[PDB]
RNA sequence: AAGUGUAGUAUCUGUUCUUAUCAGUUUAAUAUCUGAU
RNA sequence: AUGAUGUCAUACUUAUCCUGUCCCUUUU
C-alpha cells in the first residue's frame, strides 16, 4: 500500500512500454499544463538543499517546497517541486520515479493540480 | 525484492518460544548498540558444526596454517600490493540422466558409484527424485508411481528431508517445482499421521507458493495447504501456527495468515473461531492484532459465503479491534470488516451494527488513507443496512465522496470507485442529483488515459461506468464516453467501446439519439479503423451496436460495407481479419436490413477471397460465408451450393485450426441444411475426405465430423456410409479412434439402424483385437443413442455381447460392461426381462477384477441393471457375498451392497429375507406376517 | 538413441534372412525405431 | 502415416509369417484377438516380434524332450 | 526343484483324510479331492 | 474361538452348501442362514483361483 | 485422558455419510439393527402398507405409528 | 420413502415466512417463501439442519410475530444406546422439543 | 470423472442457483459424462456462486456461456437427485499445460 | 555489490582421499582467512570437502579465479555452498549465557 | 478418565480459576505467553463444554505429559466448584 | 518414410525359496514377514 | 507344469488433453 505506489508508476510505465504506447498518450496528458512533480516517502531526515541538488540531475527547479511541520521540524517525507520546464518533469517521472537514496527508496508523481501543502501520505 | 526474504529460510512449544525470545533479545542489542554509537558476522565452533552436516573434520594441518591465516587480516593490504589424471565424474547409474551443476550439490551422494552398501540403502533408493525432476516423462511417470507405492516403505522423514531441499532450490524452474508440488500431493495423499512432526517443515516450503503471481500456482499451494491441514489434527496445525504470529518477518505473518485462513477453510470456520479470538485479544504487541485482521480478512476472502452463520462470532472477534490505537491495526480492522461484508451477501446486518457507529465517527476524524478505509467499510455496510438508515447514510457519504473525488491517491481512487459502485446501486439514489454531482467529477476526475492502463483499474472503471448508466440513464454516459471514441490511445479506446457495449447490452440503445447514433457510428468506425492488439473488443461491440441498432443501422450499413470491402483490399491478417470479423458479425443485421444486393456482393466478395493463403483471413473468409449461408437462404445465397461444396471439400486438408474448424462447420451446415446440391459422388469424396480430419488435436473438431458424417449419412444412405467407416484399421486407438464408433452410432441414430446392425455384427467377425473392440464400443455406443429403439433389437444383440463377454482381453470386457449399461438405462420399461438376465449371467463374474477401467465399467452396469433389472434381482445376486469371509471378496460385495441401497431405499423392506430370531436378539420383522 | 531391443534384433535379423543385406531402407520401412544407417550399423555390429 | 502405418503392420505381418515358416515352428498360432500365441511356451505376444522372439527365454524344447522320451523308450 | 511352483500352487501342505482311508495330502485341492476320490468312496461304503 | 467345520454342519439347517474357507468367517452362522435362500446365487469360483478369472 | 483415539478423517476417502450406506465389517446386529429401522420407516411412510398393519389389529392409525416410533430404540436388543 | 429422505414431515410456520421438510432421521431443510415485485412467491434456497442421530417424532411451527421465527420438533438421541450392550442406556433415553430457530440475520438454523 | 477420476465434487445442498458451462465444454453432460440425451437441468450450490464464483463452468471452470443439463442417463439413473456438482478440485489436468 | 547466492562456505568437490590439506590450506588463504576447513571423513565424504573464510569478497574472489583449478591429476570442482536444510541435530541452547553476557557488556 | 464426566462450566465462576490456570502454564510452558492463557479461557466459555477437545487442545500445545497434569488439575476443580452450592471450590476460601 | 501431454491395465526377456522346527502378525486358508533352537 | 518379483521395451481404455493464465499477491 505505502511502497506500491512506486511499484504501480512502475508498472505503468513498463506497461506504457510494451502496450506500444504512443508519444502522445505516454502517461503525460493528464500532468500536462503544469509540472508539479510530487515526492512522497523520503526520509524524516532529508534537508531541502540536498534534495534540490538530487533532483537538479535532470534540469534546474523552479520553485521547491517541503513539508514544513508545526513544530516537528519538517520531515513528513512529501514534497512539491515545479522544475523548470514540463519535459524536466516526465524526466524526472521517467528516471527518478523510484530511486533508491538514504536507505529507504521515495516515490515520484505527476499531480499538476495545485500547491498543497496537505495532500501526500506516509 | 519481497520474495528474496524466501531465500533466507533454514529448515527446522516452550523451546520455540524460548527460541523466539532468543531472537527478540537478539534483534534489540544490535539496533541498540547502533544507536549507542551482518551476515558476515562472527562464526563460532558451535555455529561451524551447526551449519555444515555430518561428514566432515576439522583439521588444521600444521601449527603454522593457523597463524599463517591469523594474520591474514593484515595479509590482506601489506603484502598484497607487491613482488609478485584426466579422472572425471559424472552422475549416470544405468541411465541417470544430466544432472545440472545447481543440482550436483543436491544429488552428490548419488555421484558415488559404490554398491551394495540399510539406512544408506533407503537414501540411495530415494535418489528417484533426480530423475523424477531432471529426466524423460516416461522416467517420470515411474518416479511418481514408485513414489506412490513406497510411501510407507521409504519413510515419510527421509522423503521430507529430501523434498524440502529441492523445493528451496534457488535454480528450482517453474517446472520443477510443479513436478515437486505433485510429488509432495502424492505424499501427502497416502501419509495421514506421519506428517504430524514435519507439519511446519512442509509449511515453511508450502505457504511461498500461496503468494505467488501465478493464479494456477496459487491455486496449488491452496490445495496442497488445506490437504496438508486435513491430514494431521487442527491442534496440531494451530500448535505450528502459533509462534508465526509475533514473527518479525512480515513475509512470515502474511504466510501464516494465508495458512490460518487455508486452515480454517478445510477444517471449518468454528475449528478455528477461538484460536482467532485469542490472537484477536492479544495485548502482547500490535504487530498480533495485525495479523489476526489480516487472517480474518483472509480466511473470509477464501471462504465466501462460508461466514454467514459465525459472522456475528466473527464480529466479537472484531469489536475490539476497531479500538485500536496503531493505525495499522485499525487500517486492517477496517480492511477485515469490509472482506465480511462484500463476501457477505445481504444478511446479518445486526452482525456489524456494533461496528457501524465508530466508522462513520472515524469518518469525521478521518484524515489520510485512515478516511480511504473507513470510505471503503462504510460502502460495504451501506447494501446491508435498510432504506429508512441507508437514506441517510448514503446523503452522509456522498459528500465526503465528492470531497475525494480529487485524491491523487490511487487507492483512494479505488475505494471512491468501489463507494460509487456501492452506493450509486442503492434505491435511495438520486438521479438527477446523481447526473448533477458525481457525474461531471466521475467523467473527468474518474476517466482519465492514465487510470485505464492499469488492470483493476480497468475493470474497476467499467464496473463504475455500468452501475452508473444503469443508476442515472444511458444517454449520459453515452453523450460522455464518444467523445472519447477518437482516443489515440488504444487501451483507453477499449475500455470506452467496452463501457457502450455493456450500456447498450443492460440498458439498451433504444435511448441513443439521431446526433449520439452518428457519433457511435464514427467511434466504431474510427476504432475498427485503428485496431493494433487483436482482441474482440471491437468486433463483440461492433457485433453489439449493430444488434441494438437493428433497422436504424440502414443508413450505416453502406459506410460499414464500404470499410470491410476497403479492409478486406489491405492488409490480410492485419485488416481484412477484422473486416471478415465485422462481417460476420453483422450478417444478421444485414439479413434483417434486406441487404439483398449487399449481401450478394458480399456473396461475391467471399467467393473471391477464399482463396487467400491466410489461415487467419480465409478462417473468418470461411465463417463469413457460413452466417451468409445462415442468414440468406440456399437458393436465395448469390455464391450456389454447387461452387461452395467442391470448392470446399479440398479445404478440409488446410491443417490449420480455425480454418479447419470453420470448414466443419460450413460443410456440416451445408450437408444438415440442403443436403440436395451435393452429389451421390460428391457426398463419398466428401465423406473420404473427412475420414481424414478425425486425426486433429481437438474434441470439437471430433464431434463436428461425427454430425457431419450423420448428415452425409443421411442424405446419401446408409450402405456406403457404413462401408466408408467399416475400413478403420485404427491405426492408433487414441486421436479420435473410437470417433468412428460415434460416426457408427450417429448414423444408426440418423438411418434405419435394422441396416445399421447386421453390417456392424458382421464386421465384428474380424480378428483383430481392435476391430473387436470398436465394433463393441460402437454399439454401445448405438444403443445408448438410440434409447427407446432398442426395444427390438435387444434379442439380436444378446449373443454377441455373450459372447464376447468371454475375458479374453481387457477392453473387450470393458466394452461388455458398457454396452451393457448402456442398453440397461436405454431398455427402462420396454419389457426386456430376459436380455437382462442373459446379459447378467454373464456381467457377474466380471465383479471380481483390479482393472480400474472394468471396475467402473462393471459399478455402471449393476448400477444400470439395478435401474432396470430391477433392486430385487440384484439384491438376490449380491445376497451370499454379504457376510462372505474374504476380505476382497467381502469388500466387492459391500461396495454392490452400497451401491444398490444408495438408491431403492424404500424397496430394500421387502428384499430383506427373513433371517431367524436369535437368543439375544429378535430380528424376524413379525408385523409383516400380519396375516389380515 | 538405438537401446537395441531383443525384439528389434529379432526383426533385424528377420529383415536381414528374407529382405537382405544390401536393403536398409526395406528393413527400416518395417521398424520405425531407427534409421536405416543406424540398422545397418547394428546388422554389422550385433546382427551380423 | 496412418496408412502407411497399416501398410507397415502388414508388412511385418508378413516377414513373421514367413519367418515362422522358414523355422517350421508348431508353437506359433495366430489368436482370434488378431494375436500370437506360442502352444510350445504356452505363451501369448502382442506384436510378431513377442511371437518370434519366443527362441532365447524358456526353451521348453528341453521339457517336450521329456514327453517325446515318454512317448517312446528308446533312444 | 521349483519350490516357487510348490509354494505357490499350495504344496507342502499338510493334510490328513479320516474318511480317504486315514491318508496324507500334500495340498489344500489335494485335500478336497482327497475328500471326494475313490479311496474315500470305498471307505465309505466299507463304513457305510 | 473358531467353530469346527463339522460342528457348523452339524448345526446348519442345509449344510449341503458348506465350505471349508466359512469355518474362520466373522459370523458363519449368518452365512449359513444367507447360503440356504431361496433365490440366491452364489459368490464364482474365483474366490480361491489365482488366474484372474480371464487367463 | 490418555486415550489417543482421532477418529474424524485422515485423506478425504470414501467415507459413507449416508444412514445405511453399509460398510465392510458390519455384523449381523448392524445389518439387522438397519433393516428393521428401514422396514419401519417404510411402514411409517406407505399409506396403503400403514393401513394393512393396522387393519389387522383393533388399534387406530396414531397407535401404529406411536408402536411403531417407540420400536425403533433398540428393536432387535442390546449388542 | 428413506430413512434421511425428508417427506415424513412437513410443516409451515404461522408468520407464511418459511417452511420446513423434516425426515423420519438425519434430515431437515428449511425454505424461505418471499414475495416477489410481481408477487411470485420466490422459493429462497434452503438451509441444512442435519442433526445425526436424532430421530424426530413430529414437527410443528413456533409463533413469532415478525421476529425470528422458530420451528419445533420431539426429537430423540439414538447414538448413546447404540453403544450400550448392557441395554441400561436403552431406557433412560428421554425425547426433547428442540425449538430451532431460523435467523433470518444470519440466515442459518441454530438449535 | 471419466476423464478425470481424481476429481472431487462438491456434494453440496441444492440450491435456487442455473449454472452454465464453458464454450469449450459446450454440451458434455455434467455427470454421465455423455454427449447426447439430456433430460434436467442443473443446479449450483448456494456456497458455489457467490460472486467471483458465479458464472464459472461447471466441469470446464471457465467463463460459462450455455445453460447446462443432466444426462438422461444420469436422471433415470437416480442420479441427477445428488449433490452440488461443482469441481471443487483442480489437478492431474491442466498443471503442466501452462508450462508447455 | 555481489548477488545473494555467493556465501562464505564452499563446497569442493573431485579431490582425492589422501590430499595435502596443508598445500589446500595455503590455496584457500590465496582469498583470505579460512575460518574452518572440513574434510570429510567419511567413504563418500572421502574425495570432498567444505571451506569457509572470514570474508564473502575474498571466497568470490578465489571462487572466480580457482574455477576449476588444476591440480596434481585431477581438477576439484567448487561451489557455493546451499542452504543449511539440517539443523534439528544442533540446537540454540545456551544462548542465554551469550545474551546476558551482551546486556552487562555494554550495560544497555 | 477424570474428564469422562459430564460437567458445567456455566455453573461456576472464571476468575477464580485465571490466574491458577495462569500459574500452571507458566510452570509447564516455562515462559510467558498470552495466546495458550486466552485459548484456555475461551476453551470454557461454552455453557456445555467437552474436556476431550480441551485435553486434544493442551496435548498440541502442552508436552502432553503436562496436559495431563492440566487436564486432572483442571477438571476435578471446576467440578467442585460446580458441586459449591455457592460455586467455587476450598481453595478461593482459603485464601 | 514424423506426433503433444495427463492416469491406469497386460502380455514379452534376466534372477530366488528341499531349511528341520517353535511363537506371533497377517491370510478364508496358504503364503510372506518378524524373534529363538 | 499356473505364479511372485521388478529396471527396460510394446498394445490398449478412459468421445482424456494445447492459448492456459496472473480478475485479483499488492504484507515492508
Amino acid at each position: 500500500n505505502p511502497l506500491t505506489k512506486v511499484k504501480l508508476i512502475n508498472e505503468l510505465n513498463e506497461r506504457e512500454v510494451q502496450l506500444g504506447v504512443a508519444d502522445k498518450v505516454s502517461w503525460h496528458s493528464e500532468y500536462k499544463d503544469s509540472a508539479w512533480i510530487f515526492l512522497g516517502g523520503l526520509p524524516y531526515e532529508l534537508t531541502e538543499g540536498d534534495i534540490i541538488c538530487v533532483f537538479s540531475q535532470y534540469g534546474e527547479i523552479v520553485n521547491i517546497n517541503l513539508v514544513r511541520d508545526k513544530k516537528t521540524g519538517k520531515s513528513k517525507g512529501f514534497c512539491f517541486l515545479c522544475y523548470e520546464d514540463q519535459r524536466s518533469t516526465i524526466l524526472a517521472v521517467d528516471n527518478f520515479n523510484g530511486i533508491k537514496i538514504k536507505g529507504r527508496t521515495i516515490r515520484v508523481d505527476h499531480v499538476s493540480n495545485y500547491r498543497a501543502p496537505k495532500d501526500s501520505e506516509e | 525484492e519481497y520474495k528474496k526474504h524466501r531465500r533466507t529460510m533454514i529448515i527446522s512449544a516452550e523451546t520455540p518460544r524460548t527460541d523466539r525470545g532468543g531472537d527478540s533479545i537478539g534483534e534489540t542489542p544490535t539496533p541498540g548498540a547502533s544507536k549507542r554509537k551482518e551476515r558476515n558476522r562472527p562464526l563460532s565452533d558451535e555455529e561451524l558444526d551447526a551449519m555444515f552436516p555430518e561428514g566432515y573434520k576439522v583439521l588444521p594441518p600444521p601449527a603454522g596454517y593457523v597463524p599463517i591465516r591469523t594474520p591474514a587480516r593484515k595479509l590482506t593490504a601489506t603484502p598484497t600490493p607487491l613482488g609478485g589424471m584426466k579422472s572425471v565424474n559424472d552422475q549416470p547409474s544405468g541411465n541417470l540422466p544430466f544432472l545440472k551443476p545447481d543440482d550436483i550439490q543436491y544429488f552428490d551422494k548419488l555421484l558415488v558409484d559404490v554398491d551394495e552398501s540399510e539406512e544408506q540403502k533407503e537414501r540411495k533408493i530415494m535418489k528417484l527424485l533426480l530423475k523424477i525432476k531432471n529426466g524423460t516423462p516416461p522416467m517420470r511417470k515411474a518416479a511418481l508411481r514408485q513414489i506412490t507405492d513406497k510411501a510407507r516403505e521409504f519413510g515419510a522423514g527421509p522423503l521430507f528431508n529430501q523434498i524440502l531441499p529441492l523445493l528451496m532450490s534457488p535454480t528450482l524452474e517453474d517446472q520443477e517445482r510443479h513436478l515437486l508440488v505433485k510429488v509432495i500431493d502424492r505424499i501427502l495423499y497416502k501419509l495421514d499421521d506421519l506428517v504430524r512432526p514435519y507439519v511446519h517443515k512442509i509449511l515453511v516450503v508450502i505457504e511461498p507458493l500461496l503468494i505467488d503471481e501465478d493464479y494456477y500456482a496459487r491455486v496449488e499451494g491452496r490445495e496442497i495447504i488445506s490437504n496438508l491441514a486435513k491430514a494431521a489434527g487442527l491442534a496440531t496445525m494451530i500448535s505450528t501456527m502459533r509462534p508465526d504470529i509475533d514473527n518479525m518477518d512480515e513475509y512470515v505473518r502474511n504466510t501464516t495468515a494465508r495458512a490460518f485462513a487455508v486452515v480454517a477453510s478445510a477444517l471449518g470456520i468454528p475449528s478455528l473461531l477461538p484460536f482467532l479470538k485469542a490472537v484477536c485479544k492479544s495485548k502482547k504487541s500490535w504487530q498480533a492484532r495485525h495479523t489476526g485482521i489480516k487472517i480474518v480478512q483472509q480466511i473470509a476472502i477464501l471462504m465466501g459465503c462460508a461466514i454467514l452463520p459465525h459472522l456475528r462470532s466473527l464480529v466479537e472477534i472484531i469489536e475490539h479491534g476497531l479500538v485500536d490505537e496503531q493505525q495499522k491495526v485499525r487500517t486492517i480492522s477496517a480492511l477485515a470488516i469490509a472482506a465480511l461484508a462484500e463476501a457477505a451477501t445481504p444478511y446479518g446486518i445486526e452482525s456489524f451494527d456494533s461496528v457501524l457507529k465508530p466508522l462513520w465517527k472515524g469518518i469525521r476524524q478521518h484524515r489520510g488513507k485512515g478516511l480511504a478505509a473507513f470510505l471503503k467499510a462504510i460502502g460495504y455496510l451501506i447494501p446491508l443496512m435498510d432504506a429508512e438508515y441507508a437514506n441517510y447514510y448514503t446523503r452522509e457519504v456522498m459528500l465526503i465522496l465528492i470531497r475525494e473525488f480529487q485524491s491523487p491517491d490511487e487507492e483512494m481512487k479505488k475505494i471512491v470507485l468501489k463507494v460509487v459502485k456501492q452506493c450509486c446501486g442503492t434505491d435511495g439514489v438520486e438521479a438527477n442529483y446523481i447526473k448533477t454531482e458525481i457525474l461531471p467529477p466521475f467523467f473527468k476526475h474518474f476517466w482519465q488515459h492514465r487510470m485505464a492502463l492499469d488492470r483493476r483499474n480497468y475493470r474497476q472503471l467499467v464496473d463504475t461506468t455500468v452501475e452508473l448508466a444503469n443508476k442515472v440513464g444511458a444517454a449520459e454516459i453515452i453523450s460522455r464516453i464518444v467523445d472519447d471514441l477518437k482516443d489515440e490511445a488504444e487501451q483507453y479506446r477499449k475500455m470506452v467501446m467496452e463501457t457502450i457495449e455493456k450500456i447498450m447490452g443492460n440498458l439498451g440503445a433504444a435511448d441513443i439519439d439521431h446526433k449520439l447514433e452518428e457519433q457511435l457510428i464514427d467511434g466504431i468506425l474510427y476504432a475498427f479503423q485503428e485496431q493494433t492488439t487483436e482482441d474482440s473488443v471491437m468486433l463483440n461491440g461492433f457485433g453489439t451496436v449493430v444488434n441494438a441498432l437493428g433497422k436504424r443501422v440502414k443508413p450505416y450499413l453502406p459506410q460499414i460495407c464500404g470499410t470491410v470491402l476497403w479492409r478486406l483490399n489491405n492488409k490480410s491478417a492485419k485488416v481484412r481479419q477484422q473486416a471478415a470479423d465485422l462481417i460476420s458479425r453483422t450478417a444478421v443485421v444485414m439479413k434483417t436490413c434486406q441487404e439483398e444486393k449487399l449481401m450478394g456482393h458480399l456473396g461475391v466478395v467471399l467467393y473471391e477471397y477464399l482463396g487467400e493463403e491466410y489461415p487467419e483471413v480465409l478462417g473468418s473468409i470461411l465463417g463469413a460465408l457460413k452466417a451468409i449461408v445462415n442468414v440468406i437462404g440456399m437458393h436465395k445465397m448469390t455464391p450456389p451450393i454447387k461452387d461452395l461444396l467442391p470448392r470446399l471439400t479440398p479445404i478440409l486438408k488446410n491443417r490449420h485450426e480455425k480454418v479447419q474448424e470453420n470448414c466443419i462447420d460450413l460443410v456440416g451446415r451445408i450437408a444438415d441444411r440442403g443436403a440436395e446440391y451435393v452429389s451421390a459422388r460428391e457426398w463419398m469424396r466428401i465423406c473420404f475426405e473427412l475420414l481424414e480430419l478425425l486425426k486433429a488435436h481437438k474434441k470439437a473438431i471430433r464431434r463436428a465430423t461425427v454430425n457431419t458424417f450423420g448428415y452425409i449419412a443421411k442424405a446419401i444412405g446408409p450402405h456406403d456410409v457404413l462401408a466408408t467407416l467399416l475400413n478403420n484399421l485404427k491405426v492408433q486407438e487414441r486421436q479420435n479412434r473410437v470417433c468412428t464408433t460415434v460416426a457408427i452410432a450417429i448414423v444408426a441414430e440418423t438411418c434405419s439402424p435394422f441396416t445399421v446392425l447386421p453390417a456392424l455384427m458382421n464386421e465384428y467377425r474380424v480378428p483383430e483385437l481392435n476391430v473387436q473392440n470398436g465394433v463393441l464400443k460402437s454399439l454401445s455406443f448405438l444403443f445408448e443413442y438410440i434409447g427407446e429403439m432398442g426395444k427390438d433389437y435387444i434379442y439380436a444383440v444378446t449373443p454377441l455381447l455373450e459372447d464376447a463377454l468371454m475375458d479374453r482381453d481387457l477392453v473387450h470386457r470393458q466394452t461388455a460392461s458398457a454396452v451393457v449399461q448402456h442398453m440397461s438405462l436405454g431398455v427402462y420399461g420396454f419389457g426386456c426381462e430376459d436380455s437382462l438376465n442373459h446379459l447378467l449371467n454373464y456381467v457377474w463374474p466380471n465383479v471380481f477384477e483390479t482393472s480400474p477401467h472394468v471396475i467402473q465399467a462393471v459399478m455402471g452396469a449393476l448400477e444400470g441393471l439395478r435401474v432396470a433389472i430391477g433392486p430385487c434381482r440384484m439384491l438376490q445376486y449380491c445376497l451370499q457375498g454379504l457376510f462372505h469371509p474374504a476380505r476382497k471378496v467381502r469388500d466387492v460385495y459391500w461396495k454392490i451392497y452400497n451401491s444398490i441401497y444408495i438408491g431403492s431405499q424404500d424397496a430394500l423392506i421387502a428384499h430383506y429375507p427373513r433371517i431367524y430370531n436369535d437368543d439375544k436378539n429378535t430380528y424376524i420383522r413379525y408385523e409383516l406376517d400380519y396375516i389380515l | 538413441g538405438g537401446v537395441w531391443r531383443n525384439t528389434e534384433d529379432e526383426i533385424l535379423k528377420a529383415a536381414v534372412m528374407k529382405y537382405g543385406k544390401n536393403q536398409w531402407s526395406r528393413i527400416a520401412s518395417l521398424l520405425h525405431r531407427k534409421s536405416a544407417k543406424q540398422c545397418k550399423a547394428r546388422w554389422y555390429e550385433w546382427l551380423d | 502415416s496412418s496408412e502407411s502405418n497399416r501398410d507397415r503392420r502388414e508388412r511385418l505381418r508378413q516377414l513373421a509369417l514367413e519367418t515362422i515358416d522358414i523355422n517350421k515352428d508348431p508353437y506359433f498360432m495366430k489368436n482370434h484377438l488378431g494375436s500370437y500365441e506360442c502352444k510350445l511356451c504356452l505363451t501369448l505376444h502382442n506384436n510378431e516380434g513377442s511371437y518370434l522372439a519366443h527362441t532365447q527365454g524358456k526353451k521348453h524344447q528341453t521339457n517336450l524332450a521329456r514327453r517325446a522320451a515318454k512317448e517312446a523308450k528308446e533312444a | 526343484i521349483p519350490y516357487w511352483l510348490y509354494k505357490l500352487h499350495g504344496l507342502n501342505i499338510n493334510y490328513n483324510c479320516e474318511i480317504c482311508g486315514n491318508y496324507t495330502y500334500r495340498g489344500p485341492k489335494a485335500f478336497q479331492r482327497h475328500f471326494a476320490e475313490w479311496r474315500h468312496a470305498h471307505g465309505m461304503r466299507c463304513l457305510g | 474361538n473358531r467353530f469346527t467345520v463339522a460342528e457348523l454342519k452339524q448345526l446348519v439347517a442345509r449344510p449341503d452348501v458348506v465350505e471349508m474357507h466359512d469355518v474362520t468367517a466373522q459370523d458363519p452362522k449368518l452365512l449359513v442362514h444367507l447360503k440356504a435362500t431361496r433365490n440366491s446365487v452364489p459368490v464364482p469360483r474365483h474366490w480361491c483361483f489365482k488366474r484372474k478369472y480371464l487367463q | 485422558m490418555t486415550d489417543r483415539y482421532t477418529i474424524h478423517s485422515q485423506l478425504e476417502h470414501l467415507q459413507s455419510k449416508y444412514i445405511g450406506t453399509g460398510h465392510a465389517d458390519t455384523t449381523k446386529w448392524e445389518w439387522l439393527v438397519n433393516q428393521h429401522r428401514d422396514s419401519y420407516c417404510s411402514y411409517m411412510g406407505h399409506f396403503d402398507l400403514l393401513n394393512y398393519f393396522a387393519i389387522a389389529e383393533n388399534e387406530s392409525k396414531a397407535r401404529v405409528r406411536f408402536n411403531l416410533m417407540e420400536k425403533m430404540l433398540q428393536p432387535c436388543g442390546p449388542p | 420413502c428413506r430413512r434421511i429422505v425428508p417427506g415424513q414431515f412437513l410443516a409451515v410456520d404461522p408468520k407464511g415466512r418459511a417452511v420446513m421438510i423434516s425426515a423420519i432421521e438425519k434430515q431437515k431443510l428449511v425454505y424461505i417463501l418471499n414475495r416477489d415485485a410481481a408477487a411470485r412467491l420466490t422459493i429462497s434456497s434452503p438451509l441444512e439442519a442435519h442433526k445425526a442421530n436424532t430421530l424426530v417424532y413430529h414437527v410443528v411451527g413456533v409463533d413469532v410475530g415478525f421476529e425470528n421465527p422458530m420451528f419445533a420438533c420431539l426429537e430423540m438421541d439414538y447414538e448413546e444406546a447404540d453403544n450400550d450392550p448392557t441395554g441400561e442406556a436403552a431406557a433412560n433415553t428421554q425425547q426433547t422439543l428442540t425449538f430451532y430457530e431460523l435467523d433470518l440475520g444470519l440466515n442459518h438454523v441454530v438449535r | 470423472a471419466k476423464h478425470h477420476p481424481d476429481l472431487i465434487f462438491c456434494r453440496k445442498q441444492a440450491g435456487v442457483a442455473i449454472g452454465r458451462l464453458c464454450e469449450k465444454c459446450d454440451g458434455k453432460c455434467v455427470i454421465c459424462d455423455s454427449y447426447v440425451r439430456p433430460c434436467t437441468l442443473v443446479r449450483i450450490c448456494d456456497e458455489c456462486n457467490y460472486g467471483s464464483y458465479q458464472g464459472r463452468c461447471v466441469i470446464c471452470g471457465g467463463p460459462g456461456v450455455s445453460d447446462a443439463y443432466y444426462c438422461k442417463e444420469c436422471t433415470i439413473q437416480e442420479k441427477d437427485r445428488d449433490g452440488c456438482p461443482k469441481i471443487v478440485n483442480l489437478g492431474s489436468s491442466k498443471t503442466d499445460l501452462f508450462y508447455e | 555489490r555481489l548477488p545473494p547466492e555467493v556465501n562464505r562456505i564452499l563446497y569442493i568437490r573431485n579431490l582425492p582421499y589422501k590430499i595435502t590439506a596443508e598445500e589446500m590450506y595455503d590455496i584457500f588463504g590465496k582469498y583470505g582467512p579460512i575460518r574452518q576447513i572440513r574434510v570429510g571423513n567419511t567413504p563418500e565424504t572421502r574425495g570432498t570437502a567444505y571451506v569457509v573464510y572470514e570474508d564473502i569478497f575474498d571466497a568470490k574472489n578465489a571462487c572466480d579465479h580457482l574455477s576449476g583449478f588444476n591440480v596434481c591429476n585431477r581438477y576439484l570442482v567448487v561451489l557455493y555452498y546451499n542452504a543449511n536444510r539440517a539443523f534439528q541435530k544442533m540446537d540454540t541452547k545456551k544462548k542465554e549465557e551469550q545474551l546476558k553476557l551482551l546486556k552487562e557488556k555494554y550495560g544497555i | 478418565e477424570c474428564l469422562e464426566k459430564k460437567v458445567d462450566m456455566s455453573k461456576v465462576n472464571l476468575e477464580v480459576i485465571k490466574p491458577w490456570i495462569t500459574k500452571r502454564v507458566t510452570e509447564i510452558l516455562g515462559f510467558e505467553d498470552d495466546v495458550v492463557i486466552e485459548f484456555i479461557f475461551n476453551q470454557l466459555e461454552v455453557k456445555n463444554p467437552d474436556s476431550k477437545m480441551m485435553q486434544i487442545n493442551l496435548t498440541g500445545f502442552l508436552n502432553g505429559k503436562n496436559a495431563r497434569e492440566f487436564m486432572g488439575e483442571l477438571w476435578p476443580l471446576l467440578l467442585s466448584a460446580q458441586e459449591n452450592i455457592a460455586g467455587i471450590p476450598s481453595a478461593f476460601l482459603e485464601l
